[PDB]
């Protein structure tokens, strides 16, 4: 009920899939158009249970100290600083790797692409 | 971090080198601008010197500069720059190895001294030395010791008076006259900031033991540029810096063993050679036929001197180091002195080629010190290493085949045309075998004129010999080739180099490791192997299914191990899978041969199971891999399923493509709830416009993903005025099957009705006229173990296109036909429960009667039985199948997963938490209910009637259809505005509608009952339990809570009902419907909905201010906290009020055909969320 | 450490332990100068470390809405709204029950005067 264990590391690992999957299914062929790939994958990351929230924020691997001023919502609910935090700290970590994904997509269509036909 | 120092200094070492020979070249004359034209200055004579800019030399510099100068004309600058720096490097390091060992006659070390740091051991046994290496001016040497002063002239004429001694042992790398390289030796050697102190203190010394140092200084030597030329388009002048690498030593050991062991084993059965090799293979079984075959073939005796091996790509020269261990074990076991062996051996049973200096210089040194290992009186006697480096011939002197001579003119002429371009293609190109005698007998010629002779003669022999030596080794013929082809894609594409692939490699255009094995094949004799290490992807794709087709009918298999990913020691490469194999030159269709698969472990777990020899599938003919449909390279297959996979017909041309737009999606691709229903052509026909389209997305089977529409009106003419292929017109609007082109977990096809348009992503099947199939019967057979693992097998990159599909076997039954149907009906029913389908009909909780918790207790058994019956049909399937074919098929991965939304694995995870489980869906349950509440309250639904009742555009029509009576158990809304606050001020308000509609759905008698268990289970999980509070108020604070959030996500940002919200404070807050939204709302809103909001505030401020003044309390504190939030309302409801005002003035019109995100950005911050809907931040008036 | 279970409860009874040894030591005679001790009772009861903060925060007695928009403070950092929401919510259940023990108090002391002797 009020007892959760879920840690940074779950939420990561399932913000990378999701990357791969809209990245896949998008067809994302070039560096700029990664931006909302990236930012979808981030919006189906981010837990709705309060008690996940807390239990997260008290895991290993997300500081506690927002980097831009211009993320924290104009509101007076604490569930969605939470929210920003871990939103700016997934997409951080994810635009951190992210070619790697786009030019191996790129070289197995060209390797597939059997001279366009 | 035994390797780690050499990482840490190689770069280092050459930047220095580079720094030290470009600042030589400056103070000498040359430099280079910016741009990259030559700076060669005027050469002034003054008189007994020269006057290089602002330096002078002796006179004595002049050729040497005019020789240098000419080279900087002829190449680039930086290739010149880079020649002299690793060619010093690679001098000193030489130098430093064999001094360490001992190995120089004086016995005192050069670049170094024993327990005295930055100390010199030639310094002081000055006569030794000098008498040793210079005599004629020893005692002049010694002279210099005696004036105290000139220490780093000494060292410098010492220095350079061991390469000149060490010219005659190895050629190939120090010079004996005079030459370029020493005008560009740095200067003060000795001092404290020399070069030559990184090379002798930063490295340990521990680390030159081995021999294996010299792998690790090749490799990290050239690092930088590697990762700095990647991500482009690699020239010829960086080939090499791009592909070369380091490998491990029991690969080479396991290719080496079984090519030229397996030869001798093979002559001499019972050699006391096989138990020196521990990676060596036998081999498993032959029927009698293939054994008489091999018995007429196999030669009887063989001599070690006629035993050829060919290494197209030397690179460190580890292959060679191992084929010379093996030809060692030969000669002793036949019996020869142990001081004449290593002579024979170097002269004629090794040859290599490379295509850089730098691998050539590494790779004689390694042989020539495996060599001296073992012996003493080498290295004294002149011997020559037939390995060489490939260079351009677009030299014809005039001097040269003119003066040279005291028929082969002809020869001469024909054999220099071919090396026109020898620095791209490489080992590449072709000589004929013809010219083999010939070219010996003009090679013995040259060696012989290069000692007796004039100057003139001499100079010609030592200008002709390398281009003639390169084509007497690529015109013979090898018994055995062994190589790590070098990797290199579409990206390397230089015209000339893919223009010769294509000319000459039709076949394997594609790659270069391709290239070099079809070109190795070329090079072999008869009955001779070729062994390699190269990437996976030639075995189970569709590009290189000429090259196995062509492989499999004319070459035999012996060995083949299958490494996977992870190996070479985790260096980068982390999509990168490899294989070994060896190959004989001889075909023969009844040989079997032997498989490991080493796909799923680590390096040295991968290592011990190939030592013990594990994983082994040794039970497959050779023809067997053409049965399969494409011949993939399957091993690890069982008989059965290829027999059986040629008894079934395939697809034919029933599978087609979808259509392509060449780009700008968001003009033409829409969601089908954000658009009016009458142009829909799904339903309320009479004016088509927009019609569905499939895409394909997550797996699911039957039937499901239908959430999208595209523009199509006149045929197209919008759509045709772009560039777009618009494939298979005649097709459209048709039922049958569909399936995802580009997945990611596995095969499935799904049902397609009629008035559909199918996508390049989403490709069809179609049934013909009148076949004898039925697309039933197709879906049944798609969607069983069968075609799953079928499909699983042949492309494992999980691609499938239609090509792909068109091979696929076709089963014919008729109970497969009604199971189809039936599963069909299941999966439609599971589809059409919610309200994001076109055919949502009504909620599954108020068909029942009594307590909200009875209708909730039969919506879970209902969903079960569900569950439970699609788990019992899908049986019978995979049950009926397995009887056609006599084998079963194991179960892997999701071959067990049900794909419906009453099952709770699928929709929520593969987490066992059912405790949160049994929370999480009576949570959203309820919340959907909800949801469907406030949608009855708008108009979009109704109690009377099922399906959508009003869904057109500017609320034009409503007022006829509220007058007809299609509203009257629950009325709806007439001004279309619903307020959302905290107070029960408006009669409008949301908490006392949804308290009505569950009044008037559920009766009276238990109407606080069921209000008490929905405000119990929405706390459950959507929000936090409170201390107390009735169920009124958690209503009420989940509307204003966490009612946008799920309404905003069940939609995917494209929001039906639009928000307007006040600000950070909640003073007023409303909801719009987007389909009832005309240009005289705004207007409503402001009227007769915020300045009566005013006044209330107003009166209340006022009258609560005048009671706190007049009486005071101890606890009256609680009344000035109510208070002061008040002031803070009515400032922000005033200055929203204003921007209102600002905005209503302009009649703004909206247009539904227009997307949601383009038209949500019109209204300024009016909304809530515009930058997480429109993408960009509101615009300020 | 990091399995911390510290309830909100704790929290409260420490605050009114604290704030009864305030009103004993500092004999105050009435009821609108409370405001003061009450503040320093508050002050000096919320605790210091995060995983304690958060292990507050999911438990049972304290929402996750500000009453007050003057209480947010003006920073980047997270533990500082969260340590102004616990200390709001003491302030008002401690301000909901405060007269009793003055009352008490003062009729306790009113018992021992001995006649000014
Ligand atoms: C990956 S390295 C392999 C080195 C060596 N086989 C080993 O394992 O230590 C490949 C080598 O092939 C050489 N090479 C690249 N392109 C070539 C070409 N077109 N013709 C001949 N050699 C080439 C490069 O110099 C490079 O050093
Ligand atoms: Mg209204």
């Amino acid at each position: 009920m009020a007892m959760s264990n879920m840690t940074y590391n779950n939420v990561f690992d399932h913000a990378y899939e999701m990357l791969k999957e809209n990245i896949r299914y998008d067809d994302i062929r070039d560096t700029d158009d990664l931006h909302d790939a990236i930012h979808m994958a981030a919006d189906n990351a981010v837990p709705h249970y309060y008690a996940d929230i807390f239990s997260v924020m008290a895991s290993e691997g997300i500081d506690l100290e927002f980097e831009d001023s211009g993320l924290m919502p104009d509101t007076k609910d604490v569930i969605r600083i939470l929210q920003a935090r871990i939103y700016e700290q997934l997409t951080i970590d994810l635009w951190e790797d992210a070619e790697d994904l786009l030019n191996e997509y790129l070289e197995e269509v060209e390797e597939y692409e059997e001279d366009e036909e | 971090m035994n390797t780690n120092n050499i990482k840490k200094y190689a770069p280092q070492a050459r930047n220095d080198f580079r720094d030290a020979v470009i600042q030589k070249l400056t103070t000498l004359g040359i430099a280079a601008d910016k741009k990259g034209n030559l700076q060669i200055a005027e050469a002034e004579t003054i008189g007994e010197t020269v006057r290089y800019g602002q330096f002078d030399y002796p006179l004595s510099t002049l050729p040497r500069r005019e020789r240098l100068v000419k080279r900087a004309r002829e190449q680039g600058f930086e290739v010149l720059v880079e020649h002299c720096a690793y060619t010093w490097f690679n001098r000193l390091c030489a130098i430093r190895y064999m001094e360490l060992h001992g190995y120089l006659d004086h016995g005192f070390r050069m670049l170094s001294h024993p327990e005295t740091p930055t100390a010199f051991e030639v310094l002081d046994h000055v006569p030794e030395v000098a008498e040793a290496l210079l005599p004629e001016s020893k005692a002049q040497l010694v002279e210099m010791k005696l004036s105290g002063n000139q220490d780093e002239a000494l060292y410098r004429e010492l220095l350079l008076g061991q390469c000149h001694a060490l010219h005659h042992a190895m050629p190939f790398l120090f010079e004996a006259v005079d030459d370029e390289a020493e005008l560009l030796l740095p200067d003060n050697l000795t001092r404290t900031d020399s070069i030559l102190r990184g090379l002798v203190d930063d490295i340990p010394e521990e680390d030159w033991e081995q021999v294996e140092v010299i792998g690790w200084l090749y490799q990290f030597y050239i690092s930088e540029k590697k990762d700095a030329v990647i991500g482009k388009v690699v020239k010829s002048e960086d080939i090499p810096a791009a592909t070369q690498l380091f490998t491990p030593n029991w690969i080479v050991q396991y290719l080496v063993q079984n090519s030229v062991g397996r030869q001798w084993l093979q002559t001499y059965p019972d050699s006391p050679l096989k138990d020196k090799m521990e990676y060596y293979i036998e081999p498993a079984e032959q029927t009698p036929e293939v054994q008489a075959q091999l018995a007429a073939i196999t030669p009887a005796s063989i001599e070690p001197e006629s035993i050829k091996v060919l290494d197209p790509a030397c690179g460190s020269g580890h292959i060679l180091t191992e084929a010379y261990n093996v030809l060692k074990a030969i000669y002793e076991e036949r019996g020869y002195r142990t001081r004449d062996i290593p002579q024979l051996i170097l002269e004629n049973n090794i040859f290599g080629l490379d295509i850089d200096d730098r691998a050539a210089q590494l790779s004689g040194f390694a042989m020539l010190m495996l060599a001296r290992q073992d012996d003493r009186r080498i290295l004294g006697r002149g011997v020559r290493l037939n390995i060489v480096s490939l260079q351009e011939s677009k030299l014809d002197i005039a001097e040269v085949w003119t003066k040279l001579n005291f028929a082969e003119y002809k020869l001469l002429m024909r054999t220099l045309a071919l090396f026109t371009s020898a620095k791209t293609l490489g080992s590449l190109i072709q000589v004929p075998q013809e010219d083999e005698a010939a070219l010996k007998a003009f090679l013995e010629r040259l060696y012989r004129l290069a000692v007796e002779g004039d100057i003139q003669q001499k100079e010609a022999a030592a200008e002709l010999i390398p281009y003639i030596q390169q084509a007497w080794i690529l015109a013979q013929r090898y018994d055995a080739v062994v190589a790590n082809p070098p990797y290199m894609g579409g990206k390397g594409m230089n015209g000339d180099l893919k223009e010769f692939a294509k000319k000459q490699f039709p076949d394997s255009k594609s790659d270069l490791f391709a290239m070099f094995m079809q070109h190795a094949f070329s090079l072999l004799k008869e009955n001779g192997f070729n062994a390699q290490v190269n990437m996976q992807s030639w075995m189970f794709l569709s590009s290189y299914e000429a090259l196995r087709g062509w492989l499999l009918d004319n070459k035999t298999f012996i060995t083949m191990a299958h490494l996977g990913a992870r190996a070479f020691g985790q260096i980068s490469g982390e999509v990168v899978q490899t294989t070994a194999w060896v190959i004989k030159n001889n075909h023969s269709g009844f040989y079997k041969p032997v498989f490991f698969r080493l796909v799923d472990d680590n390096e040295e777990h991968k290592k011990n199971n190939l030592l013990n020899r594990m994983n082994c599938f040794k039970n497959t003919l050779q023809n067997d891999f053409k049965k399969i449909p494409g011949s993939p390279i399957a091993y690890w297959a069982t008989l059965a399923f290829i027999n059986s996979f040629l008894k079934l017909p395939a697809l034919g041309t029933r599978a087609v493509k979808g259509l392509d737009t060449n780009g700008s999606i968001d003009v033409f691709l829409r969601r089908w709830p954000e658009v009016s229903i009458n142009s829909f052509d799904a339903l309320g026909k009479g004016n088509s416009k927009w019609f569905p389209i499939a895409k394909g997305g997550e797996l699911r089977k039957w039937f499901g993903n239908h959430e999208y529409i595209i523009n199509y009106e006149n045929d197209g003419i919008e759509l045709r005025k772009n560039k777009a292929n618009l494939r298979n017109k005649d097709m459209y609007f048709q039922e049958g099957g569909t399936w995802t082109v580009v997945s990611t977990t596995g095969f499935s096809m799904r049902y397609m009705p009629k008035g559909f348009l199918f996508d390049q992503g989403g490709s069809a099947v179609f049934c013909e006229n009148n076949d004898e199939l039925s697309i039933y019967n197709i879906l049944a057979c798609m969607n069983s173990k069968y075609i799953n693992y079928s499909a699983s097998l042949i492309c494992p990159t999980l691609n499938f296109t239609t090509g792909d599909v068109r091979k696929f076997p076709v089963i014919k039954n008729n109970h497969l036909e009604d199971l189809a149907k039936k599963a069909i009906e299941i999966s439609k029913a599971d589809w059409n429960q919610f309200e994001t389908s076109w055919e949502f009909s009504k909620n599954k909780l108020i068909e029942h009667k009594g307590n909200v918790a009875y209708s909730y207790a039969s919506y879970c058994n209902f969903q079960d039985k569900l569950y439970e019956q699609l788990v019992n049909i899908e049986k019978n399937i995979n049950n009926i199948i397995e009887e056609i074919l006599g084998f079963k098929i194991e179960t892997t991965e999701n071959s067990e997963l049900i794909t419906l939304n009453s099952n709770k694995i699928y929709r929520y995870g593969q987490s066992e938490t059912n405790d949160t489980f049994l929370n999480r869906h009576r949570s959203d349950t309820i919340s959907e209910l909800i949801s469907y509440s406030v949608g009855c309250q708008m108009g979009r639904y109704s109690l009377d009637r099922e399906g959508l009742v009003y869904a057109h555009e500017g609320n034009k029509g409503f007022a006829e259809l509220a007058a007809e009576g299609a509203y009257k158990t629950f009325p709806a809304d007439n001004d279309g505005i619903l307020p959302l606050m905290d107070d029960e001020w408006f009669e409008d308000d949301v908490t006392s509608r949804v308290k009505e509609f569950v009044r008037t759905v559920w009766g009276e008698e238990h109407l606080q009952e069921n209000l008490e268990f929905i405000a119990e289970s929405l706390c459950l999980y959507a929000i936090k339990p409170k201390k107390g509070e009735s169920a009124l108020e958690t209503i009420r604070r989940y509307l204003s809570t966490q009612f946008w959030k799920d309404h905003m996500k069940m939609y995917k940002k494209r929001p039906i009902y639009w928000l307007f919200s006040s600000g950070k404070e909640k003073a007023f807050e409303c909801l719009v419907y987007l389909h009832r939204y005309n240009d005289a709302t705004l207007s409503r809103m402001r009227t007769e909905y915020v300045v009566p909001l005013l006044a209330r505030y107003q009166a209340n401020i006022d009258r609560l201010n005048d009671q706190l003044d007049e009486a005071s309390g101890g606890e009256a504190t609680r009344l000035k906290r109510e208070r002061d939030s008040l002031i803070k309302k009515f400032s922000e409801l005033r200055s929203y009020d204003d921007r209102l005002r600002h905005y209503a003035d302009m009649r703004i019109s909206i247009d539904l055909d227009d997307g949601v995100k383009v038209n949500y950005g019109k209204f300024g911050d009016l909304l809530a969320d515009v930058k997480a809907i429109t993408g960009n931040a509101p615009e300020a008036i």
